[PDB]
Order: structure tokens, then C-alpha cells, then sequence
């Protein structure tokens, strides 16, 4: 599948980058392809909760 | 009785301004165009 | 620990003495007051355009122009055929009640009334005429003249 | 007959225009052809009372 | 028939436009062809009452 | 009784400002362009 | 009782500032470019 | 009791500075290079 | 049918865009083709209530 990584996060929004080079921005209630619905955007510590149980974080080599 | 003398002084102030305004007549203005 | 909740709500009431509901109600009070201030008593006059014939005989009555306070009335002078007749000069009595704008060569006068019910007269001299044209100006009627076309009996420089 | 209409009215005088295009001015006691004697000039409401019972008012299309 | 619509209204007068493109202005007691007598000019809410029972309002596409 | 006299004096200040604003009529402006 | 007159004077200060802010209308600006 | 009125005066001074800083918006700057 | 989306909303009015590219503006009492009558314009949260029960909101990709 496609893996998404956090590029920047403020309260409310988050900018994401995929493995294909695609860039998205999401809000509290939003759709991510392959992940489902955004459940919680937590601006501290770089964690995004998703309805499928997966957690989107910062990239390990870019943090 | 004293309310008549109070009312009389108010009408005398208003009648002085009304008479003074009726005295004023402004001179005609002739405009020449070319 | 419970003092901090008490001090916060009393600080909010001092900082914003009016609720968001009360700001909305105060705005409706303000615009209703301006609507009553700008409303005119009775009925407003009907805006009309007219056309009259002016006779320079020594038996006829001078024509009547209807005005309104703060509004502009334009008078255009035409001859018997209908061509424009340029104006040479004019003489206005009581300049405290009426204001006249005129470029020095045309045939159109623009008159604005300053007072409500004060009426007067006006003399207009045309280019080819020796007889001056006399008008009367009455404001505060049930009709207001936006434009008056005046037919003058003679023949002007254009025919 | 000839129908007369009020053109302008102040206290005292009234300027009238006929259906022939003729223009008149009248006072409190005056003669109108086809109407008789002026009975009352009412500057408010635009009414002129005449001895024959007819009432001269403003025109319906110009008021 | 001919449908009339309110174009502008102040206290006292009202400016109307017809389906023919004709323009009118009316007072409290006035002539309207095909409607009858003006009964009430209500400057708020854009309603004009007529003696035949019809109500002249603002146009639906222009309001 | 004295609340009528307090209410009346507030209405004189409001009515004087309303009447003075209705007297003011501004002159027309003619603009020539070339 | 007295807290009503204290609250009323605070609202009159805030309402006077709100009204004169609604009165202000700025003139349009026309910019010509060449 | 009196510690509430001391705390309320401290919060009002800090809240007036916070609201005033949120009002300030600086105009954009256009830089042209050649 | 044609799906309408909220483009901008203030108290009172709302500007809408359709799938055809057509742009509309509506008030509290107004007609929408294919939806019926506007029942409530709620400027917060971007929701418009309609007499047929449908709710017009912001677009998912433009919000």
C-alpha cells in the first residue's frame, strides 16, 4: 500500500506526504485513501489517530 | 400666577428671533455669461 | 484551586459587558432609529418631466416651476421650432433660497432649492430676444419637476 | 366642458392649468369659466371649493 | 394579464416594473391597471395591498 | 414627580440635535470633464 | 439594588463605542495605472 | 474572599494586553527587483 | 440530479455552486431547483436546511 508521513502539523490541520510524492492536507474529520477517517489530530508529539487503528507519524529519517 | 410670567418670557425670546428673520432681504444677483 | 474559576468569570463580565446576543439586539435598535430619522412626513413628491409653451404677450401669466428641497431641477430653453436657444444672462432674486449652476455658454440651468416653502422669481435673457423671460419658482408641492422643456414664441439662432 | 387641474397652490393663490393648455391664477374671490365663484382655497390637501359644487384638485397622473 | 413587481419602496411611494418593461410610481391612493386601488403601502417587508386582494411584492429572482 | 423632570431634560438635548441636523442642506456640485 | 446601577453604567460606555464605530464609512479609492 | 478581588485585577491587566496584541495586523510589503 | 455545494456563507445569504458550474445565491426563503425551499441558513458549521430533508454543506475536497 501507500505509506503517509507527517510533513508539518499545527492545531487543526496537518500536511502529509506519501510514498508516491503526493501531498495532502487534512482536518479533524477527513478522508485518507487507504486509511479511512481521521479520528484525532494531536499537534504535540506528531501523532494522528485514524479510524482503522493505524497511526501516522513523522518520518524516521526526517524528524 | 407665576407660571404666566415664566411663559411670557419664553414667548418674548421666540418672537424676537421671528421678527428679526423677517427683516432680512438679500440683494439680487446678476450673472453675465460669455 | 476554585478561586481561579471564580476570578475568570468575573473578569470576563468586566471585559465584555455586552453579550453577543445583546450586541445583535443593539444593532437592530440603531438602524431602526436611523430609519425613523430619514423618513419624510406625508408622501414624497412625484418625479415628473413636463413641457410648456411660453407666451410673451402682455396678457398671459408667467410659467410655474415646481421644486423640492435638496433636489435638482433642470430647465432647457427651446424656440418655436424646437431648436435650442442659448442663454445670454440671468438675474435671480432671493439667492438664500435657490442655488443655480450654469456653464457660461449653454442653454440649460440647474436649480436646487435650499428652503422648504419660500418662493420667488427669476429673469432669464436669451441671445436673440429683447424681451426677458420671467418665471416663478414654488417649492414644496405634490409634484417635483425633474426636467422642464420651455417653448419660447420667437425664433432663435438655430432653426 | 373644460376640466381644470391644480398646478401649484400656496396660501392665498392657486395656479391652474386647463385641458386646452390655458393657464390661470385665482384668489379667494374669483371667477372661473364653467365653474362660477371660488369659495375656498385650501392649500393643504390640494382642494379648491367652488360655488357650483365642483372640486378642483391635482391631476391623477401628475401628483 | 400583466404582473407587476416592486422595484424600490420608501415610506409613501413605490416604484413598480411590469412584465412589459413599463415603469410606474404610486402613492397611497392611486390607479393601477388590472389591479384596482392602492390600499396600503407597507415599506417594510416589501408588500403593497390592493383593493382586489392581490399583493404586489418583490420579484423572486431579484430580491 | 421628579423623574418626569429628569426625563424631560433628556428629551430637550435629543430634540435639539435632531432639529439642527434637519436644517442642514448641502449645495449641489457641478463637475466639468475634458 | 446598587449593582444594577453599576452594571448599567458599564454597558453605556461599551454601547457608545459600538455605535460610533458603525457610523464610520470610508471613501472609495480609485487607482489609475499606466 | 478578598483574594478573589486581588486575582481578578491581575487577570484583567493580562487580558487587556492579550486582546490588544491580537488586533495588530501589519500591511503586506511588495519588493520589486531589477 | 444536480449536487449543490456551499461556496461562501454569511448570516442571511449563502453562495452556492453546482456540478454544472452554475452559481447561485439564496436567502432564508428561496427556491432551489431539485431541492425545494430553503428552511434554515445556519452560518456557523456550514449547514443549510431544505424542505425536502437534504442538507447542503461544503465540499469534501474544498473545505
Amino acid at each position: 500500500r501507500i505509506i503517509y508521513y507527517i510533513q508539518a502539523v499545527i492545531p487543526g490541520r496537518a500536511w502529509l506526504i506519501g510514498s508516491n510524492g503526493s501531498t495532502l492536507t487534512v482536518r479533524e474529520g477527513s478522508k485518507i485513501p487507504g486509511y479511512g477517517m481521521v479520528k484525532l489530530i494531536d499537534s504535540l508529539q506528531g501523532r494522528i489517530l485514524t479510524s482503522s487503528g493505524q497511526v501516522i507519524k513523522f518520518s524516521q529519517e526526517d524528524s | 400666577q407665576q407660571e404666566i410670567q415664566q411663559r411670557t418670557s419664553d414667548m418674548l425670546t421666540a418672537a424676537t428671533q421671528l421678527v428679526q428673520d423677517w427683516k432680512q432681504v438679500e440683494t439680487q444677483v446678476y450673472t453675465e455669461g460669455t | 484551586e476554585v478561586i481561579d474559576k471564580k476570578a475568570f468569570k468575573d473578569m470576563t463580565r468586566n471585559l465584555y459587558p455586552l453579550n453577543p446576543e445583546q450586541v445583535v439586539k443593539l444593532k437592530q435598535i440603531y438602524e431602526t432609529s436611523e430609519y425613523a430619522k430619514a423618513a419624510t412626513p406625508g408622501t414624497p413628491p412625484k418625479p415628473t418631466a413636463t413641457s410648456q409653451f411660453v407666451n410673451l404677450s402682455p396678457g398671459s401669466t408667467p410659467p410655474v416651476i415646481r421644486l423640492s428641497q435638496g433636489f435638482v431641477s433642470s430647465l432647457v430653453f427651446l424656440d418655436s421650432t424646437g431648436a435650442p436657444w442659448p442663454i445670454a444672462a440671468y438675474d435671480l432674486g432671493d439667492p438664500s433660497s435657490f442655488n443655480i449652476q450654469w456653464d457660461k455658454t449653454s442653454n440649460t440651468l440647474m436649480i436646487q432649492a435650499t428652503k422648504l416653502y419660500n418662493y420667488g422669481n427669476l429673469a432669464v435673457r436669451l441671445r436673440g430676444l429683447n424681451t426677458p423671460v420671467m418665471l416663478t419658482l414654488i417649492p414644496g408641492q405634490k409634484a417635483v419637476d425633474y426636467r422642464v422643456d420651455l417653448r419660447v414664441q420667437g425664433y432663435g439662432p438655430n432653426a
